[PDB]
DNA sequence: CATCCGTGACACCAGG
DNA sequence: TATAATGGGAGCTGTCACGGATG
């Protein structure tokens, strides 16, 4: 068992699902130019499209692992429970996925690069928003959990 | 912790508090630790 | 009556447990006015005094148990078996 | 800098002619596995034993056929023959053919093999086959001397047209486990403690097997002498 | 070796001077190299001009100041625990208004600390670093009201502690309210005090619906300015007699006094730009010709009404915008403290000016410098931003100097900062690093300045962009603020260019941070480099584009913690920034001019320059840093060598030939090893210790004082009572350990005797004296001994005495002695290693070389990293770094792969093919074929789909090698690892967290005064804390007796702990405990609160826990 | 006797004077020269107890044989110094003052 | 795991009574120099020194093995405390 | 530091820690043997590191025989943050923690530290050995599911 | 029967 | 110990929930 860069196998299907997505992108763009879809409706449709695309590429990565490389290190570690979940494996082999602004609002432009392919400066910066948000949320959450535990202990100690 | 009836003298309340509080830092669409505290 | 965990803990009978949690001055003044006697029922009250907690090996249900070998047990049964 | 090395005490712990634990401590750092691994390889590959290598059963064409009058198939009989622990009392003997003819309601054991001069069947109570009313079993098995393990399709020895080759389980040793634990002698801190565990079939004992192993290894060490 | 460089981006401008935020700011604050008449009204000059003149009678005006030379150099200050400072004189003149007598004098105002060459200070001998502070820029803002949607708050903010916040609000009743010092009152009153008549307000604000009628109050226009002025003074001063010259004074000091109220020059500019007006000074109004004239209030109210109505061109303000948040550098903070000290000095001046001689008063007799001195000494010694300098390695110091804190005086109180202050705002692009920040409570509150970023004169952070006109990218570089940046479409620095022209039909760009695909006709600017988005530490992470930001954060922060090793190496894979980091941090020593190297020594380098001069460069050798790491320079030239200007002459700490060398290039295999690298633990090879890899020098300072006592003098002596010659072996004649000795825990470093107290001998003592016939000596051994778990080789002894020239200690101290102990720390089990991608781990096992996995040619690997650390952490960069490191292992070359523009997989595979040829054709020529174990591993790899079935062994081994994998042999068995393993060179550092400093234990020791509980901390030989949650653990277990031990026998049951120690040393079982002392302390501290606490029995009869000792 | 309960109650002025071993009349702590506790101050040995075990202030009595004895020359009892952790003093106010706990 | 810990948990109605019993028995062994042990010479727990095997000095290991033998009686109100103390001092002096 | 050779009920305790932690026991046992005349002489002998000889370590081995120490890791979120272990004296300065208990402590080996506590009395030692020993607390008090269970490399190899 | 306001509380170990 | 002197002066900028006051 080892980890080399060629073990984050990018599936053949990915490119398809990207093009297949871009196509379905313009069908939502035209519907906005002719008043069919409003602004928020177009935003929601784009986000749903990209969520389903992410699901499809995750399934593609894992089906490729199961069928062609059943002893792939990432796949074995994930399946056994030794390390990793599907979403991390997807970020390593498939695409990074949708990213969130500081306002929580999701970017319409998803990071299409996996960590094997390497992100662009703009993709990395866009992802730093959510990374920082999660870190600050964890930091503020541990203290509330501690206060809660102390209250529970004091109310149940006898 | 022993898969058998509790022993008398167990200090059940402290175990309850620690059992509830220990996963507190894992509670992350849902409602989360704020919902737990609100309850 | 339904209370949250904080108010339920602060409304407990033992004032050593309540003052050690929060609102120390309020708990202490209301307990001093009323001349509260803490009966040391819980674990916090006993920890504050350094007493053996009423739980585990400190439970009255088990802490008075005695152990004696059959040699000494029969050497004592003879004593009573005499007087 | 200056070192002193007490000669290690060798300790044996046997249970019959089938199993033994062998403890050698203390050993300088690393020599636990340095001694254990070669001995394990040798004990699993080069200790001389015997093995069933070919079986002819009358009126049986191939290995996956069934037999009328017998409940087991030929495969089960070949497995039971693989478990036959045969011992050669004479060091010159190299191969024997064992005859076995029985019928009627009976459960053949390893006893029923006709005795051959200087061939001790260590496990006569080993079950072979059961026959019924009208069951007939005429078979000859071939027992060769050898080492290690040779699949049937690697020797393929056939005395006649319907002699089925059997995977030759030569090795008298069935398992070798060993484990090195850290040990201390005073303020020597990283010394090693070797623990061998040898399972045999009774033809050779674990202590005998280990001595043959160390002898083979020393004789191989002697091969660095004459350029 | 050759250094092959990847990357296609051309760096138009280099990185600016990295410590310029410190050096330039302090230079501008001092203006020491500027002749007095040419000084600008900024810095301490502006503080002087603000304070002076001092009136009321007499007048004391300010002419000029001057800063003399430091009384001692920097090294001498470091040794004598002094401060690197310059004397501060100010020429002042006294004037009597009536007499006309003018007396002039140059008064001495104490000393001011000077900034060293690298941008740090020396405060009482310790190097310190003033950290820049980010805060909300002064000005006029408009924010949405949270309760009422259609309403908005107008906030007016001056500099911190330079005036009150003002709020303007449209109340639910319609009137426009103003909040000042927490007082809501109708704004119409103040508008009337300014001289605004209903004519002007009606013609100015009537256009905005019915809002102007909320400003129409008849009882306010009925009175003239003076009556409304006194009305507002009564509304703001309940009780204070509303005198006329009191109300005018208060209003002037609150709204128009430049010496009390002050927007920044930035606040001035932003008010002018936002409200579309022009300001005269830095206040909200003026006192002109006797009356108050408005400056800001009417424009602010106009904008607020226009925002509430909906007039186009009026939007709310993003207060997280880096165009509304500015930096306060060292100069501004030190200047504020200087201003405070000057105000106190002026108060004292007026005090002495009211009751004196009225004729016999010189400036010297009027100026007490002390209030100023203190105000400076307090800033550099006890400010939240005057931090102990982190000089673990040069990069740590540089990073510390480039920090940005939201905390500090006038900053956020922690536990009160929300998400907004901590968020990565879109305007952080190019200005503030989005990666380097602490994990924990301070997340998002301590940040780092980006690499190309600069702080302008007003305090806003600016980032550079190239100008693009008609698809042609110029070399004109413009530094923008965020507000300026929001005007343009800015393309990405990786857009393809055919030399100066945008060569892509569609280019990626930003519009107000928003990503957009535009045409080259729309591109107005372009980025300079990817480097400009991240800090310096993050910029040192190769393959950063492949690491998740969460581990990039750790890899960034941990370079700060790398220990300078005696054999430090630059990374095999660099980012192209390892040189500027050494140069700007003043780590290495470079050549001033072209010339020939005359002399090369272990302590100095003498160079003859083209001017014929003979310049000697001394080398700092084995000096102790703030963190004890050794900071020594080593000569890298030789006698007779020709050198050009800027050529390296001496490598500093953590520098290899001028490259940043924070660690070692080790040969790693990525595989599990028998659980010894379970959960981030690391397995290393003993060879690393044999060739002294990961070996560091550390120096510790020990200090003792002999002082005068009421009971006789303490004297540092060799004549220590009751000690053998073995105990005094390495002590010199004066009692101080000799240089060169080897000191272990328990050894004496400095002998000292102290007189005992009364010490009335208990009868046991007297009888023992008589039995042994030896007088009890008058003094006792109080020598300085080596603490537990410390020691090394004495390298220095310093001794200062009272009565010695140039020496004067604090009162009472007869003498001070310091001993420097140096130790050479090898890597040991429990020391912490890490790479640059956030892979950290403690060394859990050091195997002998013969147990290490080895290559087929017998080369053992150095480090064994567990693969399970990669997938969950998503830091594949270290994987790529390994692959490239493999090629460079056999080609014998290092690499430069800049971030986001560097080595791609196909080029790495080209290099790997060349490396495999070097690695395998050698063997094919030396007369060896492919090994049997190699054949078995190839069979397994064929099963894994890693190599094509049918090719020759060499072809398949080459395919594996191109995947970065090699055959590996188990050193314990000689059999191969069943699969091919990733093996390659990786850059790994030894962090500052070494177990040698952390292992601690205690049976018994010192106890606290009031609580009688064990002290805390290794340095105090303290006990671990058994807090509330550990008590909860024991309770939940039911360990009643273990818990009672923790609460009584082990902490503060005095009788209990004494009896327990005596029982244990006697072989007896420990006694039942008694009442812990801290409960008695609680009872007595409650009695002190007039509360009777009574321990009772079950019969409700009092129980005496004090054993009658407190009952009369 | 075993402790079983802990009562807390308000303390009367008479109770507080019952606790006190002597009124603290002076704001002085220790003498600036001898570094010994001043008379009638916040650290007076006459009130709170001896600094040294079984030794009065002046030094006329310095052994355990004297126990409970109050020196006639300096007024310091001969007991264990531990009592300086246990012995209350008091301050008699010229005007009564409200206990802020029971006010705010 | 303590040898025979499942059986010891089977011997009591509360896991903490087992601990009280074991600790009291260990103190009994420590006070009387182990002279009241119910273990035969072969059942004595042993400790490997540099010279050779010696008696295990851990009174708790002893008490648990004694409990495992069945030769011990535990319960509440078996004998007055000072009566037990004096009888054990008579049979086994200190 | 991980010790994978430990048994579930053991930890690795450095010699220099265990000496100080058990120091009164060590003085008593040093007096029992010939290592020192009395307790005071034994303490003076242990004062300096160069005065310590191998008989001291061999007597420390006998001092700790059968005893357990408590290991704690902050934060102590539940009762399994403290567990009892038979200490195995090791060279070096790092505590050796059993792999299967890591999850319960939430401990990895990227720099973590743990506190050690010596239960003194026979009663405390019996509590620690019966109730708080690691090998007796195998199931979670919270859900009852196994808490000490195969993890990472164990699962990987199996 | 609402709004406003003053006063509580806001994780652990380590070193500091 | 004697001319007359007669009302201060900073402040510097959380986040929520809860119980009591007021309006
Ligand atoms: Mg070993
Ligand atoms: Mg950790
Ligand atoms: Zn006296």
């Amino acid at each position: 068992i080892t980890i080399g860069i060629d073990d984050a196998v990018i599936p053949e299907e990915k490119k398809q699902y990207l093009e297949e997505a871009d196509r379905k992108l313009l069908q939502i763009e035209q519907a906005y130019e002719m008043g069919f879809l409003t602004d928020r409706e177009r935003y929601d449709q784009i986000l749903q499209l990209w969520t389903e695309t992410t699901e499809k590429v995750t399934q593609a990565v894992f089906k490729n692992f199961e069928e062609n490389y059943p002893f792939n290190p990432l796949y074995v570690m994930a399946q056994s429970g030794a390390r990793g979940n599907p979403q991390q494996i997807r970020q390593l082999c498939g695409l990074r996925g949708l990213m969130q602004k500081p306002s929580g609002e999701t970017f319409e432009v998803p990071v299409r690069s996996s960590f094997r392919e390497g992100l662009t400066v703009l993709e990395y910066f866009i992802s730093s928003h959510g990374a920082r948000k999660g870190g600050a949320d964890t930091a503020l959450r541990t203290a509330d959990s501690g206060y809660l535990t102390r209250k529970l202990v004091d109310v149940t100690h006898e | 912790s022993m898969a058998r009836p509790v022993s008398i003298g167990e200090a059940v309340g402290i175990v309850a508090a620690q059992s509830i509080g220990e996963p507190g830092t894992q509670l992350t669409i849902t409602q989360g630790l704020p919902r737990v505290i609100e309850l | 009556l339904l209370m949250g965990v904080t108010k339920s803990a602060l409304s407990t009978k033992s004032w050593l447990s309540a003052a050690s949690f929060q609102n120390t001055t309020h708990v202490l003044t209301e307990a001093a006015i009323a001349g509260k006697k803490d009966e040391l029922i819980g674990l916090k009250e006993n920890v504050i005094l350094g007493r053996l907690i009423p739980a585990g090996t400190g439970s009255d249900f088990v802490r008075f148990t005695q152990v004696v070998d059959q040699k000494t047990l029969k050497a004592i049964e003879e004593a009573r078996k005499e007087a | 800098l200056d070192s002193k090395l007490k000669a290690p005490v060798f300790t044996v712990r046997t249970q019959g002619r089938e199993y033994g634990e062998f403890v050698l401590e203390p050993l300088e750092r690393g020599f636990g596995v340095t001694l254990g691994n070669p001995l394990r390889r040798i004990l699993l590959s080069s200790i001389p034993g015997t093995a069933v290598t070919s079986v002819y059963i009358e009126d049986v064409l191939h290995e996956f056929s069934t037999i009328p009058g017998v409940k087991e198939d030929v495969v089960e009989i070949i497995l039971n023959l693989k478990e036959l622990v045969v011992r050669f009392l004479n060091p010159s003997l190299q191969t024997v053919t064992l005859l076995l003819k029985a019928e009627g309601p009976k459960e053949v054991k390893a006893r029923d093999f006709l005795p051959v001069a200087d061939v001790e069947i260590m496990n006569p109570d080993l079950h072979i086959a059961t026959l019924e009313e009208g069951g007939r079993l005429n078979m000859e098995v071939r027992v060769d001397r050898g080492v290690g393990y040779v699949p049937a399709e690697k020797h393929g020895i056939k005395d006649r047209i319907n002699a089925i080759p059997v995977d030759a389980v030569f090795s008298p040793v069935r398992r070798v486990a060993f484990q090195v634990e850290d040990t201390r002698l005073g303020q020597r801190t990283d010394l090693d403690k070797l623990t061998l565990r040898i399972w045999t079939d009774g033809s050779v004992t674990p202590l005998e097997a280990l001595n043959q192993a160390v002898e083979i290894l020393r004789e191989h060490l002697t091969y660095f002498s004459n350029p | 070796m050759e250094i092959k460089r990847f990357g296609r981006i051309r760096e138009v401008i280099p990185l600016p001077p990295l410590t310029e935020i410190q050096v330039e700011s302090y230079r501008r604050a001092l203006q020491a190299d500027v002749p007095p008449e040419k000084r600008e009204n900024v810095g301490i000059q502006a503080a002087f001009r603000e304070t002076f003149p001092i009136e009321e009678g007499l007048v004391l005006d300010f002419l000029e100041y001057r800063l003399g030379e430091p009384p001692f150099p920097q090294d001498e200050c470091r040794e004598k625990d002094l401060t690197y400072q310059a004397p501060l004189y100010a020429r002042l003149q006294l004037i009597h208004k009536d007499t006309g007598l003018i007396k002039e004098d140059e008064v001495f105002l104490g000393h001011i600390p000077l900034m060293t060459e690298d941008g740090s200070f020396i405060i009482n001998g310790a190097d310190r670093v003033i950290v820049s502070q980010i805060h909300r820029s002064p000005g006029v803002y408009f924010t949405p009201d949270p309760a009422r949607p259609g309403r908005y708050i107008a906030s007016i903010i001056p500099l911190p502690k330079r005036g009150p916040w003002i709020d303007l609000e449209v109340e639910p009743n319609g009137v426009v309210s103003m909040k000042v010092n927490k007082r809501k009152f109708p704004l119409v009153l103040l508008l009337r005090v300014l001289g605004y008549d209903q004519e002007t307000l009606a013609r100015e604000l009537g256009a905005y619906g019915e809002l102007v009628q909320g400003l129409m109050d008849e009882s306010v226009f009925a009175m003239r300015p003076e009556e409304a002025l006194i009305r507002l003074f009564t509304l703001l001063r309940p009780g204070d007699p509303p005198k006329r010259d009191k109300a005018v004074a208060y209003v002037y000091g609150l709204i128009a006094d430049p010496r009390r109220y002050d927007l920044g020059e930035a606040g001035r500019y932003k008010a002018e730009e936002k409200l579309g007006i022009r300001l005269s000074g830095r206040t909200l109004a003026r006192f002109e010709d006797g009356e108050f004239k408005d400056e800001v209030f009417l424009p602010t109210l106009r904008y607020l009404f226009a925002l509430t109505a909906g007039v186009p061109g009026h939007e709310v303000d993003d207060i997280d915008h880096l165009g509304n948040r500015r930096i306060r550098t060292v100069g501004e903070l030190m200047t504020d403290q200087f201003r405070v000290g000057l105000a106190r000095l002026a108060r004292g001046v007026r005090e002495r000016m009211l009751m004196g001689s009225e004729d016999s008063l010189t400036p010297a007799k009027l100026v007490n410098s002390r209030p100023l001195e203190a105000a400076i000494r307090e800033f550099f010694s006890r400010s939240q931003l005057s931090q102990f300098k982190d000089e673990t390695n040069p990069l740590s110091s540089l990073r510390h100097k480039r920090r940005i804190s939201a905390l500090g005086p006038g900053g956020l109180t922690r536990e009160r900062a929300g998400f907004d202050v901590r968020d990565v705002h879109r305007t952080h692009y190019g200005r503030i690093c989005p990666v380097e920040t602490p994990e924990g409570a301070n997340i998002g509150l301590i940040t780092s300045l980006a690499a190309y970023a600069r702080v302008d004169e007003l305090g806003f952070i600016r980032t550079p962009y190239r100008r693009v006109v008609g698809g042609v990218v110029t070399d004109e570089v413009v530094y923008m603020t965020a507000t300026e940046e929001d005007r343009y479409t800015i393309a990405q620095a990786n857009t393809p260019l055919e030399g100066n022209r945008i060569a892509a039909e569609r280019v990626v760009a930003r519009r107000k941070g928003e990503p957009v695909i535009v045409s080259p006709e729309e591109v107005e600017f372009m980025d300079v480099s990817p480097k400009q988005v991240f800090s310096v530490n993050t910029n040192l992470i190769p393959f950063l584009e492949h690491d998740d930001a969460n581990r990039a954060l750790m890899g960034s922060n941990m370079q700060t913690q790398a220990v300078p090793l005696i054999r430090a190496q630059a990374p095999v894979v660099m980012t192209g920034l390892e040189e500027r980091v050494v140069r700007d941090s003043l780590a290495a020593l470079y050549a001033e001019e072209d010339g020939e190297v005359a002399k090369v020594d272990g302590n100095r380098i003498v160079v003859r320059y083209e001017d014929g001069r003979l310049v000697e460069y001394p080398l700092r050798r084995f000096y102790r840093s703030n963190q004890g790491t050794a900071l020594d320079q080593r000569p890298r030239v030789v006698v007779g060598q020709r050198v050009r200007k800027g050529d390296l002459l001496a490598d500093g700490p953590a520098s290899e030939n001028g490259f940043l060398a924070l660690g070692q290039n080790v040969l790693v295999a990525i595989m599990p090893f028998d659980g010894y690298n379970f959960e981030d633990a690391i397995v290393i090879s003993e060879e690393l210790l044999k060739r002294d890899f990961y070996t560091s020098i550390h120096i510790e300072r020990y200090e003792i004082e002999a002082r005068d006592t009421k009971l006789g003098p303490e004297r540092i002596t060799r004549d220590i009572p009751h000690l053998s010659e073995a105990a005094l072996r390495d002590l010199d004649e004066e009692g101080v350990v000799r240089i060169g000795a080897e000191v272990k825990p328990g050894d004496i470093l400095v002998g000292r005797t102290s007189f005992k107290g009364e010490s009335e001998p208990t009868p046991e003592e007297r009888l023992l004296r008589s039995i042994f016939g030896e007088k009890a000596r008058d003094v006792k051994d109080t020598s300085l001994r080596v603490p537990p778990g410390e020691g090394g080789i004495v390298v220095r002894t310093v001794r200062l005495r009272r009565g010695d020239p140039g020496v004067e200690l604090k009162p009472g101290v007869r003498e001070v002695v310091r001993v420097y102990v140096a130790q050479k720390r090898k890597l040991q089990v429990g020391d912490k290693l890490a790479n640059r991608h956030g892979n950290k781990g403690v060394v859990a096992k050091i195997l002998p070389v013969e147990d290490m996995p080895h290559l087929p040619d017998g080369t053992p690997v150095d480090v064994i990293l567990n693969p399970l650390g990669v997938p969950s952490r998503m830091n594949l960069g270290q994987i790529l770094e390994t692959h490239l490191g493999l090629a460079g292992y056999f080609l014998g070359q290092r690499y430069i792969s800049p971030i986001f523009d560097g080595a791609k997989e196909p080029e790495i595979k080209e290099l790997l093919a060349q490396a495999f040829e070097v690695y395998f054709g050698k063997r094919k020529g030396e007369g060896f074929g492919v090994d049997k174990r190699e054949v078995e591993v190839l069979r397994r790899a064929e099963k894994l789909g890693l190599v094509t079935p049918g090719k020759t062994p060499e072809e398949q081994l080459k395919e594996l090698f191109l995947q970065g994998k090699v055959v590996l042999y188990d050193g314990r068995t000689g059999e191969p690892i069943e699969g091919p393993i990733v093996v390659g060179q990786m850059f790994i550092m030894k962090l500052y967290h070494m177990v040698e400093d952390k292992m601690h234990a205690r049976s018994t020791g010192p106890y606290s005064l009031i609580t009688q509980q064990p002290l805390g901390g290794k340095a105090q030989f303290g006990g671990q804390r058994f807090g509330e949650m550990e008590v909860w653990a024991l309770e939940a277990y039911g360990a009643a007796h273990t818990l009672q031990e923790m609460l009584t026998l082990k902490s503060d049951d005095i009788e209990g702990r004494n009896a327990a120690y005596e029982a244990i040393i006697k072989g007896e079982d420990v006694p039942e405990p008694s009442v812990p002392e801290s409960f008695r302390v609680l009872v007595k501290e409650l009695q002190a609160l007039a509360l009777d606490v009574q321990t009772l029995d079950e019969k409700d009869n009092p129980v005496d826990i004090f054993e009658g000792l407190a009952s009369k | 006797k075993e402790v079983r309960k802990v009562r807390i109650a308000l303390a009367s002025p008479e109770k507080i004077r019952s606790w006190s071993y002597g009124e603290v009349e002076k704001p002085e702590t220790i003498n600036y020269r001898t570094l010994k506790p001043e008379r009638d101050g916040l650290f007076d040995e006459r009130i709170f107890g001896p600094i040294k075990d079984y030794e009065c202030a002046c030094g006329k009595y310095k052994r355990q044989r004297f126990e409970g004895k109050v020196c006639e020359r300096c007024g310091v009892e001969v007991t264990k110094s531990i009592v300086r952790r246990y012995r209350m003093g008091h301050i008699e106010l010229a005007t009564p003052a409200a206990h802020i706990w029971f006010v705010k | 795991a303590e040898p025979g810990i499942d059986k010891l948990f089977g011997m009591v109605d509360s896991k903490y009574r087992l601990t009280v019993v074991v600790a009291k028995r260990a103190q009994q062994l420590l006070r009387h120099g182990f002279k009241n042990t119910v273990l035969e010479p072969e059942e004595r727990p042993k400790m490997q020194t540099l010279e050779g095997l010696f008696d295990d000095p851990n009174a708790v290991t002893w008490a648990m093995k004694e409990l495992l033998t069945g030769r011990l009686v535990f319960g509440e109100n078996l004998v007055p405390e000072d009566r037990l103390q004096k009888e054990m001092e008579r049979l086994y002096p200190v | 530091v991980v010790g994978p050779q430990l048994k579930l009920h053991q930890c690795g305790l450095p010699k220099r820690m265990a000496l100080e932690l058990f120091k009164p026991f060590l003085l008593k046992k040093m007096e029992e043997k010939g290592i020192a005349p009395n307790v005071k002489a034994a303490r003076r002998m242990l004062e300096r590191q160069r005065d310590i000889k191998d008989e001291v370590w061999d007597a420390l081995e006998e001092v700790i025989h059968g005893k357990v120490v408590l290991l704690n890791r902050a934060p102590t979120l539940h009762r399994l943050g403290i567990q009892a272990f038979q200490p195995v004296l090791v060279e070096g300065q790092s505590i050796q923690l059993h792999p299967l208990v890591c999850e319960a402590f939430n401990a990895d080996f990227d720099g973590d530290q743990m506190a050690v506590h010596v239960p003194l009395s026979s009663f405390a030692q019996a509590e620690a050995r019966i109730q708080m020993l690691s090998a007796h607390n195998l199931l979670s008090p919270a859900s009852g599911e196994p808490l000490a269970k195969p993890s990472r490399d164990i699962i990987l190899g199996l």
